[PDB]
């Protein structure tokens, strides 16, 4: 599908953020998990010759349900696609966590699957309310203080945090990615340290609003997929 | 064909000595239970019944229950239909009306 | 002489042994369960609950195959190991006086069959067969309250049911099982912090430690969280 | 419809002037992040 | 005069009825997406008793890419440049099933880092 | 084999419940398109959940698959509430089965699912192309035109039954009754995969 | 006669019992639908447990199949008020050397399954204010036919004109 032909020139390497397969844990079993995971394998092995991909689990796809969350290799893929990560180590696809510092020779950008701010934005909020332009600035705040957003953080039996790795880290990015909002929101704010662009990519059943990001004049471009 | 009575049938069932209105012996729906024998009971006999069609005595026409007691014969063209009553339009409709409530 | 809520069936083993579906008026429906006087002591709650559900099932629809599948399900719950662990809590009179409700929870079983009647620690952090077992004394002590109270007069042997049950991608399976009891343990943590909200003013981030340090001998979610955290050490 | 007529009008891109057995590779992507750092957020191999 | 494609579409439409979404055309011919748009237009132009019509995607974008279901209406795409015709469907709904397809011949735009067997 | 009647079970689940969906014998708002009812579906088939009803459907399919060589033609009969007369008779076949042969070869999972997806989509096509008038007041019943069967006497002859598998088997022969034995008939494209020849048609009135 | 008599007499006695339950000439919960099966069928077969009334219908079906050889068009009307038209006319049309025992025994299932398809799919006008009467020949009537008996030697048209 062509914008004749510039859409391919702008597009880079595929970035999902969380939500690889929606399901609810109390209603799922073995084979319906592999049905949606092998259709995800169909999608990713379909797009992997065209565009390389970087994948991350973490809210409702299988996870630790924590911000430092072990990304699940070898389960998202069929046997056709399983041997590619063995063949290519991290180039065409690698398993990355809910936060990751994607650095383009110093264009460091942070990802969040969304649950980290969506629980604050809808689930646990009785106060601090004077709804996209409100919820856009909650992850601005969570960027600014680098702090404990969620209600069950870091959620590990062994080695949760060894005084090196905060779940919302201390090294700042140029763009934070957070996901699964009702509407699209994309502003940029400059701070005394750096410049940070605000990225709120919406959940795909809420009309998609699927986004280009960065790296030419640090500019983002959404497109309505509905 | 002059019938018997109208509601006094229950009184007549009490009159020969039967229960006036029968209350059911609790029954195995699955016949693999009862340890597959009605003889499995306590010191006295309780003879626990079963509503499943394998363990049913037939209808006792007069003094005898009847089966064919013979060889079933295969047929060459024969259409066989299913005998369970399906869930209706009304049952699924009221069930989906029950989901908001 | 009042009328006072007659019963459709009635189990009648003994003096002061009632149980029926009592109901005062014909206009009422779902007739009220009556548990007065009944022989069915310490009164470990699982026997009472299975006897109540068994009577509710036997009495609402008058059928016994559902009793079969329910009792077989309960023997799977003991055998495979889905135990709520409030199911068995004994208490000696070892220290009117209330030096009682002592920690003694025999659902644990024995690893080596070594300690005689010493399933004592109710929060003992170890693996599967020191929290659940099949062949012991309390399987006899759970198969007798149905049999003596209810199954005597009907003749069916629940001991024969126990005898019939006493004998009779995988890394992704372990993964999705970890997801299952991870969501279950997070639901237990949610229940525990909503329970422990009465001691914070409105705060929610320090709710996790106070939720983890709640210790009742008797709470219907606490023991499930104990075995949830028994799992996460593996 | 006239939607098909728009395709009839746009005959200028016969094949987009691509060879179409030539893949024009687009991006020289660097991705310095992937190999020469530990990811802090990632697990511990001894823990796993 | 490329009827070599058209009969292949004809079996998949008719002798069995699984819809083509895109990928059967690129598998069969390895023609351009503009040329695939021309081919699907030609199939639409040389339609004889289609059981049901396809719906198009629209090339005119205006920061929107929408499958047309208000076929008579012009859903926010009024000054329309073009449409790419695909998803010819027998059924009530447009769902295909999705499958791995040969792509080393068929990949229009290859990987920035080409995969290595290593 | 083992995998082949799983495929037959899924194919009959799709066929039966799709006929149930397009006849509006159950309300369409209870249906949702899905891939998982206890197994992997080839297509997104509109399935109402309704666990009594899906228990009935997998019950009937496990009944039909229990015989598996007497049946040359499974079918679905359509009866109005108004009359017992057949409204439609959707044809299916169990002809030249792998299971009767018990041949191990060949699996061809994607190819058999391909031909199943074709036969399902044909069922979709000739189920929208007849119109919707009197969309309520329709019901469902099964019919099997089979080559050589009679099992219903197995309830009789003073048999003593001990195992749950043959409890099920006596339920299979108990549930089936021979009936007493045209106006229009329409074509449907069947699956033509090698071991599973399912030559499926439709009948109208 | 000729070996269809036994399964025909049990078929009419069970047909009468099913009419007695599902159109509630007697009280509906005055039966036992549990422990009797008529033929190898799943569904409940609710005979009145009354010994004098089962003997009454025993003599009824025994005498109508005694007069089978020249019997006329058979029916059962349920009456409490003025209707004056037959309700359930299971017409026993006498045929006539075909050896059909197993096949006719299977055939009385589908006759009785057409009966229960008429019975469970049947509305409710009033509870217990009706009485049946066997007869050989509610605002408005309605026509409904059920399955035939072509596999059987004697054909039974099995019409049921409700109300
Ligand atoms: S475990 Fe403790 S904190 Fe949690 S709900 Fe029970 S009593 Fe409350």
């Amino acid at each position: 599908i062509n914008n004749k032909i510039d859409d391919i020139s702008l597009i880079g390497r595929l970035l999902i953020c969380g939500n690889s397969v929606d399901f609810d844990i109390k209603s799922v079993n073995k084979d319906e998990l592999m049905i949606s995971l092998t259709e995800f394998s169909k999608f990713l092995h379909n797009i992997l010759p065209s565009i390389s991909v970087d994948i991350m689990p973490g809210t409702n796809d299988p996870s630790d349900k924590s911000l430092p969350q072990q990304p699940f290799h070898k389960s998202l893929f069929d046997k056709s696609l399983e041997s590619y990560f063995n063949g290519s180590n991290k180039e065409i696809l690698n398993l990355v966590t809910n936060p990751y510092e994607f650095s383009y020779n110093g264009v460091d950008v942070l990802a969040v699957s969304g649950k980290n701010i969506n629980d604050i934005c809808k689930y646990v909020i009785p106060s601090n309310d004077n709804d996209i332009e409100h919820r856009l600035d909650l992850m601005e705040c969570t960027m600014k203080w680098q702090n404990i957003a969620p209600t069950a953080p870091d959620t590990l039996w062994c080695y949760p945090y060894t005084d090196k790795d905060p779940f919302v880290l201390d090294k700042w990015p140029h763009v934070y990615i957070v996901a699964n909002q009702p509407y699209f929101g994309t502003r940029v704010v400059e701070i005394g340290g750096k410049n940070i662009k605000i990225i709120s990519v919406p959940e795909f059943s809420s009309t998609g609003m699927i986004i280009l990001l960065d790296l030419e004049t640090l500019e983002a471009e959404t497109v309505k997929i509905d | 064909e002059p019938p018997f009575g109208y509601q006094d049938i229950l009184n007549k069932l009490e009159d020969e000595g039967f229960p006036k209105i029968d209350y059911k012996d609790p029954f195995f729906s699955n016949p693999v239970d009862l340890e597959n024998k009605p003889y499995a009971y306590a010191g006295k006999r309780f003879e626990i019944s079963s509503t499943h069609v394998s363990t049913r005595i037939p209808v006792q026409f007069g003094g005898e229950t009847v089966s064919v007691y013979n060889k079933p014969t295969f047929d060459m063209f024969s259409s066989w239909k299913y005998a369970l009553k399906p869930p209706t339009y009304d049952a699924v409709q009221k069930w989906y009306n029950k989901v908001p409530s | 002489l009042k009328f006072e809520k007659v019963y459709h069936p009635s189990i009648l083993i003994s003096k002061k042994r009632y149980v029926g579906f009592s109901y005062e008026s014909p206009s009422q429906t779902l007739p009220i369960f009556d548990a007065k006087g009944i022989e069915t002591r310490d009164g470990i709650p699982a026997q009472q609950k299975i006897i109540e559900k068994c009577i509710r099932l036997l009495f609402q629809t008058k059928d016994l195959s559902k009793i079969k599948k329910y009792l077989q399900n309960e023997f799977f719950k003991i055998q495979i190991g889905k135990v709520s662990a409030q199911d068995f809590c004994f208490a000696k009179e070892v220290k009117p006086q209330y030096k009682e409700r002592i920690p003694y929870l025999v659902v644990k079983g024995k690893q080596g069959q070594l300690l005689r009647e010493r399933c004592v620690s109710p929060e003992e952090f170890l693996e599967g067969e020191n929290l659940e077992l099949d062949s012991e004394y309390y399987i006899n002590k759970i198969l007798i309250p149905p049999l003596d109270r209810l199954f005597n007069l009907i003749g069916i042997n629940v001991g024969n049911w126990a005898q019939e049950i006493v004998k009779s991608t995988t890394t992704l399976s372990f993964l999705i099982k970890k997801l299952k009891r991870q969501k279950e343990y997070q639901t237990l943590k949610t229940v525990c912090r909503t329970c422990s909200y009465r001691y914070t003013s409105d705060a929610g981030i320090e709710n996790d430690h106070i939720a983890s340090k709640c210790n009742s001998y008797d709470c219907p979610v606490f023991y499930s969280r104990v075995k949830a955290e028994r799992y996460l050490r593996d | 419809h006239m939607d098909a007529l728009l395709t009839k009008f746009n005959e200028d891109r016969s094949l987009q002037d691509e060879n179409l057995s030539q893949p024009r590779t687009r991006v020289r992507i660097v991705d310095d992040n992937l190999y020469n750092k530990s990811n802090p957020f990632q697990l511990c191999y001894k823990k796993r | 005069m490329d009827q070599k494609a058209s009969y292949f579409i004809n079996e998949k439409l008719f002798t069995e009825v699984k819809p083509v979404l895109f990928t059967d055309l690129i598998h069969h011919l390895k023609i351009g997406p503009s040329m695939a748009k021309k081919l699907m237009f030609d199939y639409y132009k040389q339609t004889t008793n289609a059981k049901y019509n396809c719906v198009v995607i629209c090339c005119y974008k205006d920061q929107t890419i929408k499958i047309i279901h208000d076929l008579s209406n012009i859903p926010q795409q009024d000054s329309i440049i073009d449409c790419f015709i695909y998803a010819f469907n027998p059924m009530d709904s447009f769902i295909p099933y999705y499958d791995i397809i040969d792509q080393k011949d068929c990949l229009t735009i290859k990987n920035s880092y080409e995969l290595k067997v290593s | 084999n083992r995998w082949v009647e799983k495929w037959l079970r899924v194919y009959l689940k799709c066929y039966i419940n799709l006929i149930l969906f397009y006849r509006n014998v159950y309300p369409p708002q209870s249906f949702d398109y899905t891939t998982y009812q206890s197994f992997n579906l080839p297509q997104f088939v509109p399935i109402n959940r309704h666990p009594a009803l899906i228990d009935y459907i997998e019950e009937l399919i496990l009944d039909v698959l229990s015989k598996l060589t007497h049946v040359y033609r499974f079918s679905i009969c359509i009866i109005n509430k108004k009359n017992d007369l057949c409204i439609e008779k959707y044809v299916l076949d169990f002809s030249e089965l792998q299971h009767v042969d018990k041949d191990d070869q060949i699996i061809t999972e994607t190819e058999v699912f391909d031909e199943f997806r074709s036969s399902l989509n044909s069922l979709i096509m000739h189920l929208e192309k007849l119109p919707k008038v009197n969309d309520d007041t329709i019901t469902f019943e099964a019919v099997i035109n089979a080559i050589e069967l009679e099992l219903g006497h197995k309830l009789d002859r003073n048999r003593r039954v001990d195992s749950l598998e043959e409890k099920a088997e006596i339920e299979r022969d108990s549930n089936w009754v021979k009936c007493q034995e045209k106006i229009k008939l329409t074509s449907l494209v069947g699956s033509d995969v090698g071991p599973l020849i399912i030559h499926q048609f439709s009948e109208k009135l």
